[PDB]
Formats: structure tokens, sequence, C-alpha cells
RNA sequence: AGGACGACAUUAGACGAAUCAUCUGGAAAGAUGAAUCAAAGAAGGUAAUAAUCCUGUAGUCGAAAAUGUUGUCUCUCUUGA
RNA sequence: ACCGAUAGUGAACCAGUACCGUGAGGGAAAGGUGAAAAGCACCCCGGAAGGGGAGUGAAAUAGAACCUGAAACCGUGUGCUUACAAGUAGUCAGAGCCCGUUAAUGGGUGAUGGCGUGCCUUUUGUAGAAUGAACCGGCGAGUUACGAUUUGAUGCAAGGUUAAGCAGUAAAUGUGGAGCCGUAGCGAAAGCGAGUCUGAAUAGGGCGUUUAGUAUUUGGUCGUAGACCCGAAACCAGGUGAU
RNA sequence: GAGGGUAGCGGAGAAAUUCCAAUCGAACCUGGAGAUAGCUGGUUCUCUCCGAAAUAGCUUUAGGGCUAGCCUCAAGUGAUGA
RNA sequence: GACAAUGGUAGGAGAGCGUUCUAAGGGCGUUGAAGCAUGAUCGUAAGGACAUGUGGAGCGCUUAGAAGUGAGAAUGCCGGUG
RNA sequence: GACUCGGUGAAAUCAUAGUACCUGUGAAGAUGCAGGUUACCCGCGACAGGACGGAAAGACCCCGUGGAGCUUUACUGUAGCC
């Protein structure tokens, strides 16, 4: 779902468990699927 | 590397206590006859390194405990 | 936030450079402060040690677990998928006394300062 | 213990998306004013710094032959508790 | 988060080449015009070299030994100064003359007066007649790995924590609890245990008990490594030489 | 003179430690190799606070080293210091 | 606001200047980057700017990371020139 | 040969140099320090008292738990031999 791969900017996309300080710093916003956000809460627990 | 042990002192130092090295004790092995025997029972119960020691053997019985 | 970072105060400190200037621009002056100055750390010019040795070591060693044992109820033990031992050779129940609970002891060689206490609240023994 | 059938691969290659005007100027890719593409905003080249100028890139096909490579037939060899 | 022409291969260039040695063998230096050769037709002084024009060019005050073009060094011009004076050359004071700035209780020079024996090293002590440097530029010495210890930071905490390995995009991370350290110490040891050892002793005395660790990491220091850098006379091993 | 032979733990020497490709009490070249060097030399920016020692003890030690002493930085004790 | 301390070799401790590379942010640049030259500029120092000439592509600022990070001396190496 | 002219044109050395003498001073023998004395500025031809002149990290002497070569009833070994 990342034929997005080719944006200025913005073009990081992982999986919710390939996640990374990195981006979630680097990158001034950030956007979620649920369950993939669901997926986070769950092994962040 | 790691660092080696001088496993020559080891064979004679026994560490346990608070950082303590413990004993042994020299004049022990044999010439007696010559020590008095008040020189003779006391050298049988043993003491520590000494504090001006430990700071130059710190480093060999590192591993010691 | 990535373009003003900021390490935690009091970690990181600028390692020490040597010779390079005259705000130290140095080490010693003469002796064995030539390059890999030798003095073997030990071999200080006579002895050191050299003075007794007294040695052995055989087998068989424990491995102690005290009667802090403020667990359950009851049951049995050497559970210790519990939160107690690990790493056991074997399992002694020593004291430091504090038999607040009635349980049922089970290891192998158990003192007896503590199965004294272990055996007035609960009875527990075995091997 | 040596050889007969057709899939992939190696050794040439092909397709490949989308820009204009102006100011400065020796020259525009820069600035600016409107655009467009994008499974392609990697990179290098082009009279200065170019996703849209060129070689390319993502991606897609491609082998006469030659090796290499295997699925499978045959091929041997088979008496097994 | 490797070099960018003394760096990086010895070698960015026709390098194992000039070059040196009988030989084995040793072994350099040396990159860059421009976008484009449009590489200066033509006149001019000169045998030529080289040059003034005219020209191509954005630029040749980019013209080939060609981007930039520092310093030592060499010269031309000249504003202040200098031929009765003894000088580590400056500093402090200061007339005269000349100039006019990042405009500020300005800049250049300096009759004359006070003061005043370079630096480095090494030294009890060096102006030293002890050492070093002709000058200018470039290059030129405390590093990293792995262990140790200590400090500081952070996470958990009576716990703390993974290694290989798989997974992954040469990550982070997920996994993986073998393992290591800690919760208990004492004794050469059998061993006993908040106590143990010696001891004949429930005397005394040693070590310990009363409570905090552990993982990563910045720093300091040590150890293993060439371990801050340069420097021997020598030793051994293979070879090469009686021109 | 020309063609040859003996080679480095070796050779040759009417003999001097003499010769072995312009210095031979042991040739040259490449490697081990960054031999080792308690010796000498060198060791590159700035300011701020403190600030020594050239003594004792032992040392095949004596211009080297170790522990002590004296310096610093940090914890702690808390009038023990003058 | 008073009041104190502030010479200093070996040497300990501290705080910083600058160099190259990286990251993110935010920028400058053929209407002229780095570099070079010049100045009577600013800061307690290391050092920082600005203006002009040169030059003809690039480069800085902030925060943090990492270092082949700073030279006047080694009868230092290499070049150039006395 | 030197010397003058035409031609060509090195070198060792060299911290920077506007580089006097006396009596002193001083790391105890000073161009450079003190106090006096003396001296206009710049060459050239000469001479060697000084610059502890240049040249070579003192061959003497000592030192280093450096080297090498050599000797022997130094020690430990070994080719060989009975
Ligand atoms: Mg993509
Ligand atoms: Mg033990
Ligand atoms: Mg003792
Ligand atoms: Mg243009
Ligand atoms: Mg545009
Ligand atoms: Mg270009
Ligand atoms: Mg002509
Ligand atoms: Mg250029
Ligand atoms: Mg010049
Ligand atoms: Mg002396
Ligand atoms: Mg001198
Ligand atoms: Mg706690
Ligand atoms: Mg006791
Ligand atoms: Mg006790
Ligand atoms: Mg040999
Ligand atoms: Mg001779
Ligand atoms: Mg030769
Ligand atoms: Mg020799
Ligand atoms: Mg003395
Ligand atoms: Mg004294
Ligand atoms: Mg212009
Ligand atoms: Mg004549
Ligand atoms: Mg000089
Ligand atoms: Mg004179
Ligand atoms: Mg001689
Ligand atoms: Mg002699
Ligand atoms: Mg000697
Ligand atoms: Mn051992
Ligand atoms: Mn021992
Ligand atoms: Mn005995
Ligand atoms: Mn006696
Ligand atoms: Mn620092
Ligand atoms: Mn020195
Ligand atoms: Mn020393
Ligand atoms: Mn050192
Ligand atoms: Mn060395
Ligand atoms: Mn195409
Ligand atoms: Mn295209
Ligand atoms: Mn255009
Ligand atoms: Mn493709
Ligand atoms: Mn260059
Ligand atoms: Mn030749
Ligand atoms: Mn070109
Ligand atoms: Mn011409
Ligand atoms: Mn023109
Ligand atoms: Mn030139
Ligand atoms: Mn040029
Ligand atoms: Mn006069
Ligand atoms: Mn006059
Ligand atoms: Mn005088
Ligand atoms: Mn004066
Ligand atoms: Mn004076
Ligand atoms: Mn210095
Ligand atoms: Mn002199
Ligand atoms: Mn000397
Ligand atoms: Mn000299
Ligand atoms: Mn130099
Ligand atoms: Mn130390
Ligand atoms: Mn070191
Ligand atoms: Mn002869
Ligand atoms: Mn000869
Ligand atoms: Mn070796
Ligand atoms: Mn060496
Ligand atoms: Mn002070
Ligand atoms: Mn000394
Ligand atoms: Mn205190
Ligand atoms: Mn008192
Ligand atoms: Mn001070
Ligand atoms: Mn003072
Ligand atoms: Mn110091
Ligand atoms: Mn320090
Ligand atoms: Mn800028
Ligand atoms: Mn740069
Ligand atoms: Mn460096
Ligand atoms: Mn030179
Ligand atoms: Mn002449
Ligand atoms: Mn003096
Ligand atoms: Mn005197
Ligand atoms: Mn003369
Ligand atoms: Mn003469
Ligand atoms: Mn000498």
């Amino acid at each position: 779902e990342n034929e997005d791969v080719n944006v200025e900017l913005s073009a990081r996309n992982i999986p919710g468990v390939q996640v990374t300080t990195a981006q979630g710093l680097n990158v001034l916003d950030i956007t979620n699927a649920d369950s993939l956000v669901i997926t986070e809460a769950a092994a962040k627990k | 590397p790691k660092m080696k042990t001088h496993r020559g002192a080891a064979k004679r130092v026994k560490r346990t206590a608070s950082g303590q090295l413990k004993r042994s004790r020299a004049f022990t092995s044999h010439l007696f006859a010559n020590k008095s025997t008040k020189q003779k029972r006391q050298l049988r119960k043993a003491r520590l390194v000494s504090k001006s020691d430990m700071k130059r053997v710190k480093q060999l019985l590192a591993y010691k405990k | 936030k990535l373009h003003e970072l900021k390490p935690a105060e009091g970690s990181r400190k600028e390692r020490n450079r040597v010779g390079r200037g005259v705000a130290t621009g140095n080490g010693k002056t003469s002796g064995r402060g030539h390059k890999g100055q030798k003095a073997r750390s030990g071999g200080g010019v006579r002895p050191g040690f050299e003075g007794g040795q007294l040695p052995l070591f055989r087998r068989l060693p424990k491995r102690g677990f005290t009667n802090i044992n403020r667990k359950e109820y009851a049951i049995v033990n050497l559970d210790q998928l519990n939160k107690f031992e690990d790493g056991t050779e074997v399992t002694p129940a020593l004291l430091v006394e504090s038999g607040v609970v009635k349980n049922e002891k089970s290891g192998i060689k158990i003192l007896g300062n503590g199965s004294l206490d272990k055996k007035l609240t609960v009875k527990a023994h075995k091997f």
C-alpha cells in the first residue's frame, strides 16, 4: 500500500512492528490505520 | 583480549570479604627454632593484603570473586 | 525535535587530548614516559608476592535459598519458574527468620536452624 | 558407473511517464508565474543547482547459438526381513 | 559521517616506468585552458624567442610552463626618515612632517629620553661560548580493539540481563534465558550457615551479619596488542654476488 | 690477456684482521620487522582554580623502578587541625 | 549590594575557541560561493564579523553526532627560494 | 693562480642582527650585561687574535643489567671421535 515510495518527503511507510525511533522523530506528522495502531498498543504494553 | 589473571597470586590470595584479599603469611615454611614460640604461634594466624599493596596488585586478582 | 536534540545532562564529556598545545602538552618528564613505558604492574623490583600459598578445590557445592519465602499459603516447592532461585546446583533452605506463612518445603539439604521453623508451622522436609 | 527430452539461469539487447513563459545572463536546471507526471523525486550528463532536456531509473518483454542448470523420463543397478 | 594529487595504491599521467645497482633488488617525480579549439587571420619590432596592436571569448590582468595563484625570495616607484653614532632592534614617552579610516579620546613615519642579553630543549643554574632551527609552505606524535577498574548519565530493581542463532533492508527491532553477575558468608578442605573459622571451650580472636544491585554508556586510568612519534651497533632466515 | 672454480656458520690469505664489486673482528639484498632502546630528541589551540618534589625504605640498585611522603579531584567524618 | 581570593614548573581539575565529515531544521549563492589580498572592526583568550578588490562555483547558520582536529623547533620528510 | 675588465657562475655555513675596546659581571674565559673609554656613512686588496670559528650527535674517560670479535682448568651445551 506504499507505492508512495516516490513522494518528496513523507515516504517512510512501515508495519507497526518495523517502527523505528528515527521517524516518529524525524517526521512531523504520522498517520495510522487502526488495527495497525492496535498492533502497536498490543506490543507496547 | 581478556586480561589474564596472575594465577601465581591467585594460588595465594582468597578474596571474599567486602573486597579485601585474605591472607597467607611469611616465614611460615621451614627454619623454625629460630623464631620465638611467640613468633611461631602468631605468624600462624592470617592477615589481609595491605591497603598500599592492593593499590598496586589491584589488577591481577580482578577476576577473584 | 530531531534538529534540536540534547543528551541527558551529566552524560558525555569531551575526551582529553594530550600533547595538543600548551594547556598540557606532554604526560611526564623522563624515565618511563618513554613509549610503551614499562613496570609490569606488580614487578616492583623485589618479590611482591613470594610469601606462602595455600590451595585445593574439589567438587560438590550447594546453592542457597534463605527462609525469605513469603510465597503462598501452602503448596509444594522447587517450582522456581516463580521468581526465586535460578542457576541452582542444589537447594538448601537457610534462615534469617520470618516463617510468616505455612507450607511444605522440599529441596535437598535443609539447614537445621531453618527446618526447625519450617516444621514449626506446617512441617516440611525432603531430598 | 557414462548418455537421450523442456523450465529456469549466465553470456548481446528493447520498451519505458510528465514543461512552459518570463527576469538575470556568455549560457537557466537558479529566481519567479502558471502547469504535469510518478510501481519512475537513484544517480550521472547537458553553456550555472533539472523528477518532466539527454543517458537512465520503477517497471515490463527479450536469446540464433554456446555453456551452465535442473525438474523426468529413460538408464543402470536391484533381493529385501 | 573512507582519500581528494605531499592524501589515496609504489603508480589518477604509457609505473614496477625515468632512474640506480654485476645481480638479487631498490624505485621516483609528474592531474586540472575552455561551455566550446572558437588555440590569437592580419599589421607591427625581431634571425628567432618574445612582444604592442587588431581579434575569438562571459573572462586570455583564462594564451598553452594556461582555474585559483598564499608565503619565502627578487625587483620598480616613493610619503616620512637617516652620514658624531656602540645598536637581541622592541617597548614606554614624544616633537616635527605627511595622510584621512569599519569615525575612534584616527592612520604612516619618528629628532630625542627611559627601560631592555631571541625562542626551544635541558638544567641546581643557560643571554649563554650547552642543544636545535638558513628562511617560507605543505606533511609530521596519546589511537583503535578487546578486557579490567572507576566516575558520571539512563532503564528497570530483589532482582538486572542476554550470546551465538534465526527474522530483518549489511538497522532498530522481534526473537532466543545456554549463560553471566547479584540475593551469604566462612573454611586449605570434607563442610556448616546469619554465621563460620581456629579451638578441648556456648572463652577470646579473624572474616561476615544489620542490607542494592545490574545492564548499557560519556569521561579518567590500567592491562593485551608496535600502544604517543622518530632513532641503533646488532641477531636469525631465505636468497644474490669471485666481471 | 681470454675462458673458468671455490661464497658468508662460507671462502681465499708468503699472514695484515688481509680480501671477498669505492668503509669486512665477519659481504650484500629481501623478509621476520614497527627487532629492542630503563637512552637522547620531538609531542601541534585558549583561558580559569589549585599546585608539588629533588626525601625515607628495598632494589644485579645507583641519571630506572615500587610503596611511603608531598599535589590534585571527589566523597565522607565533623573540631579532631594552627 | 558589600567583603574576600586570583605569581607559578611537573602535574590534577574545569570551561571553552577553531578545523573536516554526518543528521535534522532553517538558509545564502553567477544581482557572484569557497579560497586569496587589503583594512583604522568586535570579543577576556582561542577567535568572530563586516567592507572592498580578486575570483568563477559552491557554501555556510542552529542543535547534536563523530574525528586522519590545531605545529616553531624532532642534525624531522618533501618542495620552493635565499 | 691571485689582481683589473668581458663571459659563465657554484659551495660548506646561516635563530633575527644596526655585530667596538678596557676593567668588571655571569653557568666562574662576553659583539650583545654594568661602568668608562673610543668610533662619520659605503667599498676594495690583505692578515688570521676572537666569534669557546666550519666540518663529524668525543674514537679518550665513564655509564647501559647495549653489541660484536677474541681466550680459557668461566658455566651450559654440541659437530666429531675412542
Ligand atoms: Mg517504491
Ligand atoms: Mg570461597
Ligand atoms: Mg599478609
Ligand atoms: Mg542565462
Ligand atoms: Mg520552478
Ligand atoms: Mg554542471
Ligand atoms: Mg608576425
Ligand atoms: Mg574553474
Ligand atoms: Mg607576492
Ligand atoms: Mg649540566
Ligand atoms: Mg644557541
Ligand atoms: Mg528501591
Ligand atoms: Mg565471631
Ligand atoms: Mg568479629
Ligand atoms: Mg645465514
Ligand atoms: Mg681493516
Ligand atoms: Mg653493489
Ligand atoms: Mg654486518
Ligand atoms: Mg638525591
Ligand atoms: Mg630541600
Ligand atoms: Mg556579470
Ligand atoms: Mg696571471
Ligand atoms: Mg630561522
Ligand atoms: Mg665597527
Ligand atoms: Mg678507531
Ligand atoms: Mg676504551
Ligand atoms: Mg660498556
Ligand atoms: Mn590461574
Ligand atoms: Mn602466591
Ligand atoms: Mn611447614
Ligand atoms: Mn628475633
Ligand atoms: Mn576538555
Ligand atoms: Mn624532553
Ligand atoms: Mn618520570
Ligand atoms: Mn607515556
Ligand atoms: Mn618503541
Ligand atoms: Mn529508452
Ligand atoms: Mn524519459
Ligand atoms: Mn527554461
Ligand atoms: Mn529496470
Ligand atoms: Mn592543489
Ligand atoms: Mn642500469
Ligand atoms: Mn577541460
Ligand atoms: Mn609571434
Ligand atoms: Mn569580446
Ligand atoms: Mn607556474
Ligand atoms: Mn594561472
Ligand atoms: Mn663626539
Ligand atoms: Mn646627525
Ligand atoms: Mn656597553
Ligand atoms: Mn628608544
Ligand atoms: Mn639600555
Ligand atoms: Mn613546544
Ligand atoms: Mn655568541
Ligand atoms: Mn645534548
Ligand atoms: Mn645549527
Ligand atoms: Mn618548516
Ligand atoms: Mn598508576
Ligand atoms: Mn597508552
Ligand atoms: Mn694479500
Ligand atoms: Mn673494498
Ligand atoms: Mn618479531
Ligand atoms: Mn625501530
Ligand atoms: Mn596559588
Ligand atoms: Mn631526571
Ligand atoms: Mn569536604
Ligand atoms: Mn585543637
Ligand atoms: Mn594562577
Ligand atoms: Mn597574588
Ligand atoms: Mn602544567
Ligand atoms: Mn586534565
Ligand atoms: Mn550564509
Ligand atoms: Mn570546504
Ligand atoms: Mn594531525
Ligand atoms: Mn629542501
Ligand atoms: Mn669575472
Ligand atoms: Mn644569568
Ligand atoms: Mn665571578
Ligand atoms: Mn675587505
Ligand atoms: Mn690564508
Ligand atoms: Mn655523544
